[PDB]
């Protein structure tokens, strides 16, 4: 109940765009009278049907050759977070095996077991198959936290799906809630805006589209220089309250020396294995 | 953004050898160095710091931006600052992408992205 | 071994297996295994190395009736480690061999053959300077429902019977199942269970 709750609060959000994809749920256990209560609610953008996802009969059931992704969401909270890695990894062994090019969009507890994962012949990260590993995201999370206090929750909340909420009261939390409003969306830019070096597409956008962006489409750049000139065809990474306000980004035409200090790669520092004893 | 860039070489390498292991420097190496860094800054000394009390973060924004290729995406503002009454609290808050109009106290923190050197 | 020695020692048509052992793990009793590659009426040279690749407790749990033998080795790593398995030269094999102890200690019908499985999937998505299909690899799968993972061009049913699967029919994998006609086979023909015996 909890989970699909969340879910469909995310999914379904009035902040995306006019978006009608449907909602198909394939799970073994029959649902109960306030899930079957959540279903009626969405009526029209749900269905669930009992399964199992092991089962080919099952996925040519819920026509898992025809969905445009498959999403495997995880207990967090199980008690044995092998045991719960390891029925997920099943699932995706029997997903990609009923249709290997099928995009897999899961949750992963632990980081050696998504190396365990990513091993699968059919396990494609090019074509869209994301392992969203949580404990990862959230040690990265708490690092960038130790650069910037406070990042942690910055990056957090431009996910969720937020409306404005204001109150009368002046208090901390409406400020709080007004920045909250703003989730992090992606989009195609004007014509207008090609020729033109990304601070100054930055400072026009900023308050006269009312749109802020901290990257663009060598491939991700983030926080491009003032000598980055901005490609024909290319997408911005908006902050914006929602998507109908970045249409405007594409909506404009004038309208007024032997030693390895770094990985193999040159982007971590390094040093030779050291001995416990010696960091103790 | 968050692991400090982890690109496709990167993830083969830890696929096969589920270790970092240590390269020589190469001039590409020295390259693969030039991407951002989160930063938070002060506003009560250096370039900014004439952004006092009243300041919009419009203006704050735009100077940035224009100058030092910098730019802001939210303030980390006292709790009390809001507040009339001094307080001896010193709990911040993160405001995210504020209005233009928005205006400024000189006892804030700026979260940005800024350049490499 | 280990992974300096295991890489610098050329091997060809050998014999590698990864066992999923555990210090609580049950006996899999290795010896009935090597005792027939090491039969005589093969020459010395014609005699294919073998190496195991596991847990060093459940190697050590194991080693007192295996030391009797020759062309035997030991790495003590993961089956499911992409350098110990480029290491001990897998791609050059007569046989990789796949074994798990940890099927009878657990009860869930769905994990039972994971680490088969998902080993398997390793050693099939290996890309060598050759991709890592044409390797031979048989597997042991304790439930027989779970064939259906071994390979991915094939089509999978439940109602299919394990004989009639595609990875069963190639010589892939082997379950415990198919033997239970051993008990009919043996009692009409008395001689039929010392011929295969033998
Ligand atoms: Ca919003
Ligand atoms: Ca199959
Ligand atoms: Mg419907």
């Amino acid at each position: 109940l909890e989970s699909v709750s969340n879910f469909l609060k995310d999914f379904l959000h009035k902040d995306r765009d006019d978006v009608n994809v449907e909602i198909v749920f394939l799970h073994n256990i029959s649902p109960n009278l306030e899930l079957e209560a959540l279903f009626k609610r969405h009526f029209t953008q749900v269905e669930f049907y009992q399964g199992s996802v092991l089962n080919p009969h099952d996925l040519a059931r819920v026509k898992i050759e025809s969905a445009d992704a498959c999403l495997i969401l995880a207990n967090k909270y199980c008690a044995d977070p092998d045991a719960e890695d390891a029925s997920n990894i099943m699932r995706v062994i029997s997903i990609k095996n009923y249709h290997p090019k099928i995009r897999i969009i899961t949750q992963m507890l632990q980081y050696h077991n998504k190396a365990h994962l990513l091993n699968i012949p059919s396990w494609n990260w090019k074509e869209g198959d994301d392992a969203i590993c949580l404990a990862e995201l959230k040690l990265g999370f708490i690092a960038q936290s130790c650069l910037a206090q406070g990042l942690s929750t910055m990056l957090a909340n431009l996910f969720s799906m937020r409306s404005f909420i204001k109150i009368e009261e002046d208090t901390w939390q409406k400020y709080y809630l007004e920045g909250v409003s703003n989730e992090m969306y992606t989009e195609y830019l004007s014509s207008a805006f090609v020729g033109l070096s990304f601070p100054t597409v930055c400072e026009l956008c900023f308050v006269k589209l009312k749109l802020l962006m901290i990257a663009i489409e060598s491939r991700i750049l983030i926080n491009p220089g003032n000598h980055l000139k901005i490609q024909e065809g290319t997408l911005g990474f908006f902050i914006a309250s929602d998507a109908k306000e970045v249409k405007r980004a594409f909506f404009y035409c004038k309208a007024c020396s032997n030693v390895k200090k770094y990985d193999s790669t040159g982007m971590f520092h390094w040093c030779a294995p050291k001995e416990i004893e010696k960091v103790i | 953004l968050v692991t400090g860039g982890a690109t496709p070489e990167l993830e083969a390498l830890i696929a096969e050898e589920n270790a970092l292991r240590g390269g020589y420097s190469t001039p590409q190496t020295l390259a693969n160095r030039d991407r951002c860094r989160v930063a938070q800054l002060a506003l009560l000394d250096g370039p900014f710091a004439d952004l006092g009390d009243g300041g919009c973060y419009g203006d704050l924004f735009c100077k940035a931006l224009k100058t030092y290729n910098m730019l802001c995406f939210g303030i980390y503002r006292l709790r009390d600052a809001h507040l009339s009454t001094p307080s001896q609290c010193t709990k911040r808050y993160v405001i995210t992408n504020p209005p233009y109009e928005f205006e400024l106290v000189p006892t804030d923190l700026i979260f940005c992205l800024m350049q490499f050197d | 071994l280990t992974r300096s020695e295991a890489a610098m020692t050329v091997l060809s048509g050998h014999v590698v297996v990864c066992i999923f052992g555990d210090v609580s793990s049950a006996l899999i009793g290795l010896r009935n295994l090597v005792m027939p590659l090491r039969a005589s009426n093969f020459h010395y040279h014609e005699l294919k190395h073998i190496v195991f690749v596991g847990s060093i407790e459940y190697l050590k749990r194991e080693w007192e009736t295996l030391h009797n033998f020759p062309k035997v080795s030991i790495l003590p790593g993961t089956p499911l480690s992409r350098a110990d398995l480029r290491a001990v030269n897998i791609n050059l094999c007569d046989m990789c061999v796949i074994l798990s102890a940890n099927q009878n200690n657990i009860d869930d019908t769905s994990l039972q053959d994971k680490e088969c499985i998902l080993a398997s999937l390793n050693i099939k998505s290996m890309q060598f300077d050759t991709t890592g299909v044409n390797i031979p690899i048989i597997t042991e799968l304790v439930n027989d429902t779970n064939v259906q993972f071994l390979d991915q061009d094939d089509d999978d049913d439940p109602d299919t019977e394990l004989y009639l699967t595609q990875p069963f029919a190639c010589g892939t994998a082997f379950a415990v199942s198919v033997l239970d006609s051993l008990m009919s086979a043996t009692y009409f023909n008395d001689n039929i269970l010392t011929l295969i015996r033998t």
